[PDB]
């Protein structure tokens, strides 16, 4: 507990003393490329050249999203979505690198165009660890 | 995240021994007792019951780190006696005066009527 | 019964193919939340 | 009778009040140390959560599923997951228990400790049953719920220790006093004016003969006598608690000898 | 958010003690140190478990789904 440091009782974080919780929402749209040339938000594979993730897109449910329970991890794509190029070049959100937690709410909506807008939030316990500041 | 596990306080590792013995060089007739996956609850018992033996010359415990659950136990005797077994017989004191503790605690709450 | 997606306001289950329009069965709202997994998710009790 | 003495003061289902005399006051800490921290207890270990609509997160609940007591009287008759020899959990080493609660009526609707119920067999020992100490016999109320709001879970309650994580904690706060009258001068005590005005007089001064100015300090004196007050949170009964803490005390140095032994084998 | 089962510094249950708590000061009219006294929270860190607890649930119970 020196210089400006503490001792915390670890009995008490236990019992869940100064535990947060933490989300953090990523969104994405199916941007028009001009007239009829739309993106889609889907389930991707290897079909001709297509610059895919290195995350598990597993993952995603067909219509590209994850499912809201489900544990997601490093850069496990959490939104699957592929532009045209003239087959399909990847589009898809992983999450971010230095994170993890669960699915805790998908929202799939409309944009004032008229075009598929989505935003996913997931959800993380944080515990007080021994960097951790108060 | 760089956290360990619980368990690994009392739950002994791959080839992690509860006893390591080494003589101590720097003393004639001394040993010193590396106890893995322990701490004071222990280790002051020990120290204390060790302190109790005539034939003990020195008795000492430390907590070289707090990450870890281990502690190094230096213990030096009289010649012509085993450290081994003044720790041996200082163990025996502590589980026959608990098992005594245990007798008449037992006899006092039988004796308890709320 | 089949679940896919569910209503915010009204919360009715809703249930739509891709491109089947985004808004909503009874009340016409645009805005929808996804299932949640039948895959059984699990956590420790600390 | 033989050896460190014990003298009840007060009991009841929840507190033990009582003497140490003629024990060594590292043996007196180290069972304190002991009933906290290392005896064996059976708690929720893994939620599998079915379905949720609580405003209240699956890890939230999770963590208060744990925190719940629930029976440990014959703990040493289920084994430690661990040492079991199944893939994962059995009846031998686990207690399976179902939570199933959903908001029909319109007022607000509570989940508590006692809507728990055990789907693993028992084989007859008193484990895994739900703690309730509570008037109106609910128990610990996990959550509140609205309408439509559901809550529907698998728990795996499991043996463990408060080293683990303090849910397998059978000890609530332990009291701990010796040398009431400061007589072996193992504190100082700070003060403006007068040392024995200022700081406060303890029960136990009661039980203890004062000084008297004209006497001599002894430095001869040692310490030994020492005031306790054990509090179960209900998972094992109080007296067990300062038993089973004795006799996990003694399993420990036993172990040491028993490990001893096997050294003097090469 | 919800009463949390068990003070944190010495694991003493609080949790079952919440509506019992309320009751003590509504209906009995009793005032918050007497109550908890009488609940039994003695030591003061069981005492700011319930006594200092925000019961937040209630307000988010409120919204529809
Ligand atoms: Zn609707
Ligand atoms: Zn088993
Ligand atoms: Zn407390």
């Amino acid at each position: 507990n020196q210089e400006d440091s503490m001792i915390m009782n670890q009995s008490s974080i236990d019992r869940g003393l100064f535990r947060s919780l933490f989300f953090r929402s990523y969104m994405d749209q199916e941007k028009k490329y001009g007239m009829s040339i739309t993106e889609t938000f889907e389930k991707p594979q290897r079909t001709n050249t297509l610059r895919m993730k290195h995350g598990t897109y597993d993952k995603l449910d067909d219509d590209g999203l994850i499912a809201p329970g489900v544990r997601v991890s490093g850069e496990d794509v959490i939104i699957g979505k592929t532009t045209p190029i003239s087959s399909k070049r990847d589009a898809s959100t992983p999450l971010r690198s230095t994170e993890n937690g669960i699915v805790d709410q998908v929202l799939v909506t409309t944009n004032q165009d008229g075009l598929k807008f989505v935003k996913v939030r997931v959800r993380t316990t944080k515990i007080p660890q021994i960097g951790d500041k108060f | 995240m760089n956290a360990p596990d619980r368990f690994e306080l009392f739950l002994l590792g791959e080839g992690e021994s509860k006893l390591k013995i080494d003589p101590d060089t720097k003393a004639p007739n001394a040993v010193v007792i590396t106890f893995e996956k322990e701490d004071h609850t222990l280790g002051n018992l020990i120290r204390a019951e060790l302190l109790n033996d005539r034939k003990v010359l020195f008795a000492a415990y430390k907590v070289e780190h707090p990450f870890f659950a281990r502690f190094k136990l230096r213990i030096q005797t009289t010649e012509g006696y085993d450290p081994k077994d003044a720790l041996k017989n200082a163990c025996n004191s502590i589980i026959n005066k608990l098992g005594a503790l245990k007798t008449n605690f037992e006899t006092e709450w039988n004796l308890q009527t709320l | 019964a089949t679940l896919k997606y569910i209503c915010a306001e009204c919360s009715s289950k809703l249930s739509l193919s891709r491109t089947d329009a985004v808004r909503c069965k009874d009340c016409g709202h645009r805005i929808l939340l996804k299932a949640r997994t039948k895959r059984l998710v699990q956590f420790e009790a600390r | 009778e033989e050896g460190p003495q014990v003298k009840i003061r007060e009991a009841s289902k929840d507190n033990v009040d009582f003497i140490l005399s003629n024990v060594d006051l590292a043996m007196a800490n180290s069972l304190r140390r002991v009933m906290i921290a290392e005896i064996p207890t059976l708690a929720i270990d893994s939620v599998e959560v079915e379905t949720n609509t609580t405003v209240l997160a699956d890890e939230f609940i999770a963590h208060r599923l744990g925190l719940i007591p629930l029976q440990s009287m014959d703990i040493e008759q289920l084994e430690y997951s661990r040492d079991c020899f199944c893939e994962d959990h059995c009846d031998k080493c686990s207690v399976v228990l179902t939570l199933q609660a959903f908001g029909e009526s319109e007022s607000t609707t509570n989940v508590y400790s006692k809507d728990l119920v055990i789907v693993s067999n028992l084989m007859g020992r008193n484990i895994g049953h739900p703690i309730i100490q509570d008037k109106e016999g609910n128990g610990v109320l996990i959550c509140k719920l609205r309408k439509g709001q559901e809550l529907k879970l698998t728990c795996v309650a499991k043996k463990g220790i408060a080293k683990e994580h303090a849910k397998w904690g059978p000890a609530a706060a332990i009291e701990f006093e010796y040398d009431p009258w400061n007589k072996l001068k193992h504190t100082d005590y700070w003060y403006e004016q007068d040392s024995a005005k200022e700081w406060p007089q303890s029960k136990n001064c009661e039980y203890e003969d004062p000084p008297n100015e004209g006497d001599p300090f002894d430095y001869k004196a040692q310490a030994d006598t020492f005031y306790m007050n054990v509090e179960s949170v209900g998972s094992i009964p109080v007296d067990q608690v300062v038993v089973r803490g004795i006799d996990t005390l003694q399993k420990k140095v036993a172990s040491i000898l028993l490990a001893l032994t096997q050294m003097d084998q090469d | 958010m919800i009463v949390p089962v068990r003070c944190f510094s010495c694991g003493k249950v609080v949790g079952d003690k919440w509506e019992s708590y309320l009751n003590l000061l509504q209906e009995d009219e009793l005032d918050e140190g007497t109550a908890l006294s009488r609940l039994g929270l003695k030591r003061y860190c069981c005492r700011r478990m319930i006594l200092t607890h925000v019961d937040l649930i209630e307000k988010f119970l409120r919204y529809n789904p």
